[PDB]
């Protein structure tokens, strides 16, 4: 009763073409990583899989409102309904989202504007392990991630504090290779159709 | 007639907004859950995953689908699904499963006449089973199904078991895909798990599997039996006779490295060794060994003593270590 | 082409039995055959399509039988009426026909 | 339904005749135009091809440059051309429809052509 | 202005239509006969245990929703009409995976009726699931079956039957397995009862009976054949060791080298099998016939047996064979 | 500028049923076809399959399609396509095919101002074709694609070629996948077919293949013709080298039944035998009877042991013997 | 600015049908196309086919979407594709191709204020690419990604290379499993299919395999067998089964390494390189298993000048073949 009047003043004039503040300033999203289980190592294709909560924090004044309750703990049917920003994973070579028995998808829409958006993901990506000293070698396997069309100056993404976690690096299913440690790492690219915000995640893996 | 369960059903959805949980200022919201496993598919080694079809099934109260009319509950159809409020139940470890789409898309809904909501779904749910193969292959694995809610935290959604916490997990008794296990039971259990995001209640189901080891001891077990028995028939042969024994050494070890390397193609890459594997590697002694003896007895030729010995040590040495080594691993 | 060779050139039986003719392809014709009728002073009108289809109009004692390469023609209870001028085409490639077949008392 | 033709025609040889038959019933862009030649005490021969919504023309080796054959969309009408007319050339000609699984369906009359 | 006509007609039988209802929601189940046509049944694969089969799956049953008094014909509707008919949730249960063929459209038909009977057909590739028992291997028959049932709805609300008893599946008659042969089909109407309620089951059932030659050119001949070489290592003199000691380790390596590479084509099952139980006896014999010249290097340098050997071995090992094709036949 | 087209496309499409066939209540629609065979993919000889990619055409007159207007073909994209009436065809023998979308739906529409329609799509249909391996590998095979209209019966819905029957199937001079056979020709057919709901028209198009037998000569003959004269050269040997003749024998053995073993991968397995079943057959019996021999002398052999008359006679009956059966496999199979 | 850069958009897309293309019944639209090469991942011969991963982008003026209220360039979100005309470019020798779908579609859409749109897709497709094994392993394959338009013809769309060269770029960075891309070419003509003349432009690379693996796998394992063989010339005749089994066992090495190479190769009916350098390392060992059954046959039979002469001819004729071998074929 009151939350749905609530929903329908806020999608009410809303666009989900225009990203926030679009001719003022660029939208600073702050990302999230959770990894749930960094996968099998593949060596005769150069990949690795990682399963991730990816979660990303912005803001729009679009979407204020004024009530005694301060969250809007919503589910992925409204997911679609806002605007979501663009971002795919660089080097990944297939990954795919989780869609049993729902989407898994979370949104969490604040007062002030902050919007929290967090899914689930499996991504398949890829070091080519320079695979000289092996089966005695180390490697670092990156993942890189950017917005698509949006540039610089219309997205500019950043690392939390407390940025990438892992769960517990003992039921993980890496079997000849051992979780060293983990890095960020932010830099600008410079493409064909702008400059864009590269974000990166080093792990560092050596063989047992 | 049927234009009354038409009036009703548009009377109910009629101001439902299925982006809010039912009773949001109200209080929590309890989903009872039922689980039928129709087949316990197949478990892979390799990739350290088990396939299962379930029927997965939730139950929950929602006031704002009530309804008087001529029926009880209304069995109503799969499109319906999309305009209500279901919870978002997601498996912990899953890795790939699938929404039978065939030839509709497997689920249910009936709505009872109090508001109550009965929701089931068919799924290939396929997953991860972590193992410890230090015992392979007389390992016993526990695979376990951990599902709960995604975005609904423990303050607004809340699983529970819709029976009592034996009788909700039921398989059943002509469906078991499983070859090389079989399973022993189930046990379940309703956990709480904290994340960054808030709290999150967790229902495990625990699926107790043994390895069955007949297809080893044919395949791997008896094969490298046999050739340990191979490789003492060089003990009963002439001590002058040099390439007969040497053809008995040479293919006794290479037929040894064969089946080790052979052994591993059920194996993930790990870094410890299994128990198949001491059990190669004393039998690669004792056909190693023989040919110590041999290199010694043509040492010393120009019936070796030490031919007559190794014809009653070799055997009952590799007959004591069966004993320990099948009375160890196997209580 | 395609070399139509329709036997034989003329039959001569009488009213009330069964006759057949034969139609046989230099290559192949995958049931694209047509039989025609040649009345005297009169236009040809089309009898069969396909291998054996009969068209509307035609009565059902005129029934056809196909194959790759050999053809048929088998007429059950000629009457008077039918005493006319049996013609075989094809259509697999650019259509050609044959000689004809024609029918006596 | 029907196809009609011109009349019989009495020319010189070595002249040239112009010869026509207009469909009714139909519209001739659908279907194509097939034209045979029936010499007396002998079979069918097949002229060419044409396909009116197209304007492609096909013709028989042994009748190509003698024979041609046109079309014209308002009329619904076929046409013929022949020249260097002979002794030989004296024979009955039709025009066929194409039908159901490319059958030649419907006839026109016949149209009579005699040199002299 | 039939097609004027029509399009009145169905857009009068299409408005005010719930597809949430079944026909007769409050009255009795709604019977809907099914007939399968099956085109092909592919392969049958003994690792994961399945088989796959292509059918044309049709259904029918009486809408009174859908009953119309003035095209005489039976109007076949394009088929984007029936996601807004009422059709019913009919699904395979050992289905392991399964697909409706979508070239060039979706492979479907809808059929109605004046009467309001649905004619709804599909063209259906069902990976369906066979346990399957490996013990007579490879001289077995398995007992393949596809489950059809209703998922939610129960026998007071769906009623299910083979449409023309033994002739509603017709095509099994055509099927060229070419490791399997058809020997009989059946059709069996049910009732299982699960925890929410009585469900309409229909199950087919065939038996496939495999073939034997393909297994005689690719594994008993050669276990037969090395058979026949460790007997040529009794003819050879005692003299030569370096002769008879590699016609027994040469078969010996070539006995288990068979049986390791035969073991791969099939799942890792834990009883034996019949070829197991052949490649096993093949194993012994020849192993008995490497341990014949140990017998006869012991008498002769450690210290009529040669004529007894070339008796017992090439009989004993052919009364195996009796045995043997007298029992898994 | 633009607004003249959108309203004539407003025109067409207001009042217009998608459910409906062209002439539903007065005449049967009738689609011509002609199929362009982009590229003819590999022959699966396993599954028994082939694959083919093609721009299969239909053409059908719509009457509720009429317009007048500036331009006489209206050349639209895919979106037009879903909004019409098109015909339900399906490949009968076809087990999975794709209509690719990358970039956008691979399709064609061109309505012209009388109401033809041209409707092309881009597929690649995996279709089944029986094969009868009892020549292998000196076969050839007549890969069926059989299409039709699934729930249009012969009273609805009619299928004929656009052009001559002989240059309706066109297959590309670059487009030939082929790494096992040739493409030996095109042929197609036209057929009605009845099932359990009524007679459909089903459009057959025979593709004439035939196997190369470079692969097989290589792969198993030439080896096992080299493994029967590694089993001849036996028999010029020593008579006293009791072993040496035993390695040559036993290594033949070993070789021939590991190639009699390996010259099955790919082909399925039929219960019948092929050709080269028959000469691993053969070739099998003559490395045996090379043991035999020997298994002959050495049984036979004892101031110095002589020339064995079984080896002469070998030295000369055996290889002849072989150079005869060559002579007969290879007319019998290669002549036709 | 807000209500300003709305109402823009939503003016923009409204009244425009995505049916017509721009100047639908006028001159033929131009588009530009700018490929990215992320990488080229797998080239496989087994299936005649590559995969390539690559930014394609299409480049084309549409007037309808011209705003000048507001200068700077506006990327839109990319489900407003569903909304505009987009080019039906479609790939000819495509097999199976995907746009990624992670964490939406990779797609983009920006309206340049003059009416240009930057439509662009990160594709993975699987193209074919039939290949000439003649000279196997020493070949030099050429593959290509034929890009052309279904359904609109010469006269109602035109395609070029936007930036000629520098729309195809990164191919100096993707480095070959095998291979090594020799060279690119960037090709545009027109093709002439039965329902019109349609516009294709053309992307071409030259690999060039590397002769590393397959000289250390292939190649040195076949010369050091035939140098084992030549070990069997040097012994004495009387020992018959220690030459019988030299020449036996490298003939049954020679027969399992050519039937262990050619397995994973595809089933073509040609003779490739290393099978006619193996068919004649083949021939010299039977040739040394021949000269030993000579050499027995005329002692036993029927005898130090036949493995005299053999020491030395032999390693002449091998030394002569390889040379010829390794001309004709670099
Ligand atoms: C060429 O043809 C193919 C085949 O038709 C097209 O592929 C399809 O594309 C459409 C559109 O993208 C997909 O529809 C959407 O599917 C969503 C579920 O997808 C998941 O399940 C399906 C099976 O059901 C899988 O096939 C998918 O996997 C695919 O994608 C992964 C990505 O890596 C690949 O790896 C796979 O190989 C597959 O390709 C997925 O696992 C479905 O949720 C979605 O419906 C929602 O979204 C729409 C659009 O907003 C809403 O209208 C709708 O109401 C739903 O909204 C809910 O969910 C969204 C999130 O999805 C929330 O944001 C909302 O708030 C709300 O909760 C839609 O149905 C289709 O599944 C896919 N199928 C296949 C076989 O690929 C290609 O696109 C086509 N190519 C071109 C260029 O046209
Ligand atoms: C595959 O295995 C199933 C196992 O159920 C077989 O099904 C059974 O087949 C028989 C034979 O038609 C059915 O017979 C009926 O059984 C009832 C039992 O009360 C009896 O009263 C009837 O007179 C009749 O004998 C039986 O119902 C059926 N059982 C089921 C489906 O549960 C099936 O036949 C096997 N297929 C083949 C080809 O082996
Ligand atoms: C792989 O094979 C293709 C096919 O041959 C090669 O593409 C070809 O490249 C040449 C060189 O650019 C093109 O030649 C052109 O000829 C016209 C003739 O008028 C000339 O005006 C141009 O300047 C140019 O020389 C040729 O047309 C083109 N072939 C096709 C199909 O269009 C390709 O180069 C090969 N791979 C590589 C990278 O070498
Ligand atoms: C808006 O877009 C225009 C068109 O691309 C930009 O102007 C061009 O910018 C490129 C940058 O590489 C130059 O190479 C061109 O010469 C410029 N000229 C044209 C065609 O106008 C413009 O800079 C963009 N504006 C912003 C703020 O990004
Ligand atoms: C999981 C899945 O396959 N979803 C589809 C759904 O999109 C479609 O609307 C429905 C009816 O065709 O069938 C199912
Ligand atoms: C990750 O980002 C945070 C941002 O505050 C920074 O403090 C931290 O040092 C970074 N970790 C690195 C550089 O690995
Ligand atoms: C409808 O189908 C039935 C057979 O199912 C047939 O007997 C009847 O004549 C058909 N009605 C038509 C096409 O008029």
């Amino acid at each position: 009763g009151d939350v749905t009047v609530i929903l329908n003043n806020l999608l009410e004039g809303y666009d989900n073409k225009l990203r926030p503040d679009i001719g003022v300033k660029p939208t600073l999203i702050h990302t999230d990583m959770y990894v749930n289980s960094i996968g099998p190592v593949n060596a005769i294709n150069m990949e690795y899989t990682i399963d991730i909560f990816f979660a990303q924090t912005w803001y729009d004044r679009r979407l204020k409102f004024n009530s005694t309750i301060k969250v809007l703990r919503l589910n992925s049917n409204m997911v679609g309904k806002i605007w979501i920003p663009d971002t795919f994973f660089r080097n990944s070579k297939k990954a795919d989202a989780h869609w049993i028995t729902t989407p898994n998808r979370m949104l969490r829409i604040w007062n002030d504007g902050r919007v929290l958006y967090t899914l689930r993901l499996t991504i398949d990506a890829e070091c080519q392990l320079q695979l000289h000293n092996f089966p005695m070698d180390e490697h670092s396997c990156p993942l890189e991630f950017s917005s698509y069309g949006y540039p610089r100056e219309e997205i500019v993404y950043q690392w939390k504090r407390s940025s990438v976690e892992v769960g517990d690096t003992r039921s993980w299913r890496l079997y000849q290779f051992s979780f060293v440690g983990l890095r960020n790492t932010t830099e600008v690219v410079k493409t064909t159709s702008g400059d864009y915000v590269v974000m990166s995640v080093y792990f560092d893996l050596s063989r047992r | 007639n049927i234009t009354i369960f038409t009036r009703i059903l548009d009377r109910l959805l009629d101001g439902y907004d299925n982006r809010l949980r039912p009773g949001l200022g109200d209080s929590i919201t309890e989903v009872f859950t039922n689980i039928y496993v129709t087949s316990f598919g197949p478990v892979s080694d390799t990739d350290m995953e088990y396939t299962i079809d379930v029927f997965f099934r939730q139950k929950w109260k929602d006031e704002r689908l009530k309804f008087k009319g001529p029926m009880n509950i209304l069995r109503l159809n799969n499109l319906m699904a999309s305009k209500i409020w279901t919870p978002d139940t997601f498996f912990h470890n899953g890795k790939k499963s699938v929404a039978h789409n065939m030839t509709m898309p497997n689920k249910l809904l009936r709505i009872q006449d109090d508001g109550t909501l009965l929701y089931t779904m068919r799924l290939t749910v396929q997953a991860e089973c972590p193992m410890h193969l230090e015992d392979f292959p007389m390992d016993a694995h526990s695979c376990p199904l951990k599902f709960g809610s995604y975005a609904y935290t423990t303050s607004e959604v809340t699983y529970i078991w819709t029976y009592n916490a034996s009788d909700s997990v039921q398989v059943a008794p002509d469906g078991s895909r499983l070859n090389q296990y079989d399973l022993l039971g189930q046990s379940i259990g309703k956990e709480t798990i904290k994340s960054s995001t808030g709290e999150y209640t967790v229902m495990t189901a625990h699926f107790h599997l043994k390895r069955k080891i007949g297809y080893f001891v044919i395949q791997t077990y008896l094969p490298c039996i046999m050739t340990v028995i191979l490789s003492q028939v060089s003990f009963w042969l002439n001590r002058e006779s040099v390439p007969a024994r040497t053809v008995f050494g040479v293919t006794t070890v290479l037929t040894m490295t064969t089946l080790s390397i052979s052994a591993r193609n059920s194996l993930p890459k790990v870094a410890y060794a299994t128990a198949m594997d001491w059990f190669i590697a004393v039998c690669y002694a004792f056909v190693f060994s023989a040919l110590i003896e041999f290199a010694t007895v043509n040492y010393f030729t120009k019936v070796s003593k030490i031919d007559r010995m190794s014809r009653i040590v070799f055997p009952v040495l590799f007959g004591t270590f069966n004993l320990v080594y099948w009375a160890t691993y196997l209580n | 082409n395609i070399v139509m060779t329709q036997s034989p050139k003329s039959m001569s039986m009488s009213v009330g039995e069964r006759v057949t003719l034969s139609c046989k392809a230099s290559e192949y014709v995958g049931t694209y055959v047509s039989w025609y009728q040649q009345k005297p002073e009169q236009s040809p009108k089309l009898l069969i399509y396909g291998a054996s289809n009969r068209y509307t109009g035609v009565p059902d004692r005129f029934t056809g039988s196909g194959s790759a390469t050999d053809f048929t023609l088998t007429i059950g209870s000629v009457q008077a009426e039918d005493l006319a001028d049996y013609h075989c085409g094809q259509s697999y490639s650019y259509p050609t026909f044959g000689a004809g077949t024609k029918l006596e008392l | 339904v029907q196809l009609q033709q011109s009349g019989a025609e009495l020319v010189k040889p070595g002249a040239s005749v112009k010869l026509s038959c207009t469909a009714s019933g139909f519209n001739i862009k659908d279907t194509y135009m097939y034209w045979v030649k029936q010499r007396p005490e002998q079979g069918l021969e097949w002229i060419g091809r044409i396909d009116p919504a197209n304007g492609d023309t096909k013709y028989d080796p042994k009748f190509q440059g003698k024979a041609t054959i046109t079309t014209d969309t308002f009329s619904n009408t076929a046409y013929l051309q022949l020249s260097s007319l002979t002794s030989e050339d004296t024979a009955v000609y039709y025009c066929a429809r194409k039908g159901l699984r490319w059958a030649m369906d419907y006839w026109g009359q016949g149209t009579s052509v005699t040199v002299s | 202005g039939n097609m004027s006509f029509v399009k009145e007609t169905v857009d009068k039988l299409l408005k005010g239509y719930d597809i949430r209802l079944r026909p007769d929601f409050g009255g009795p189940p709604v019977c809907v006969g099914m007939n399968i046509d099956i085109a092909s049944i592919d392969m049958v694969s003994e690792v994961n245990m399945d088989y796959t089969l292509t059918m044309y799956f049709q259904q029918y049953w009486r809408d009174k929703r859908l009953a119309y008094s003035g095209i005489p014909l039976n109007l076949t509707l394009d088929n984007r009409v029936a996601d807004q008919l009422w059709v019913p949730d009919t699904y395979f249960l050992n289905d392991k995976k399964s697909f409706v063929h979508g070239v060039t459209v979706k492979n479907r038909m809808i059929r109605l009726h004046p009467d309001g009977t649905v004619l709804y057909g599909l063209r259906i590739t069902t990976t369906a699931a066979c346990m399957m028992d490996l013990r007579r291997y490879p001289l077995d028959e398995q007992n393949c079956t596809l489950e059809i049932e209703s998922y939610g709805y129960t026998t007071d609300d769906i009623e299910f039957y083979w449409r023309g008893g033994d002739k509603a599946v017709t095509g099994v008659e055509r099927i060229e397995l070419p490791q399997f042969s058809i020997v009989e089909h059946r059709l069996v109407s049910r009732n299982v009862v699960f925890a929410t309620g009585a469900y309409p089951r229909l199950s087919l059932s065939f038996r496939l009976k495999r073939n034997i030659g393909y297994f005689i050119l690719q594994t008993y001949m050669p276990s037969i054949l090395i058979t026949i070489l460790s007997w040529v290592s009794f003819w050879i003199n005692y003299d030569a060791s370096a002769a008879r000691v590699a016609l027994g380790i040469t078969t010996v390596l070539t006995m288990t080298t068979i049986n390791t590479h035969l073991r791969e084509t099939l799942p890792k099952i834990p009883y034996v099998k019949a070829i197991d139980m052949y490649l096993m006896g093949c194993f012994v014999f020849v192993f008995l016939a490497l341990l014949e010249y140990a017998f006869v290097n012991y008498i002769f340098f450690g210290r009529a047996i040669d004529r007894w050997s070339r008796i017992v071995f090439p009989f004993t090992f052919s009364l195996f064979n009796l045995v043997y094709w007298l029992y898994y036949v």
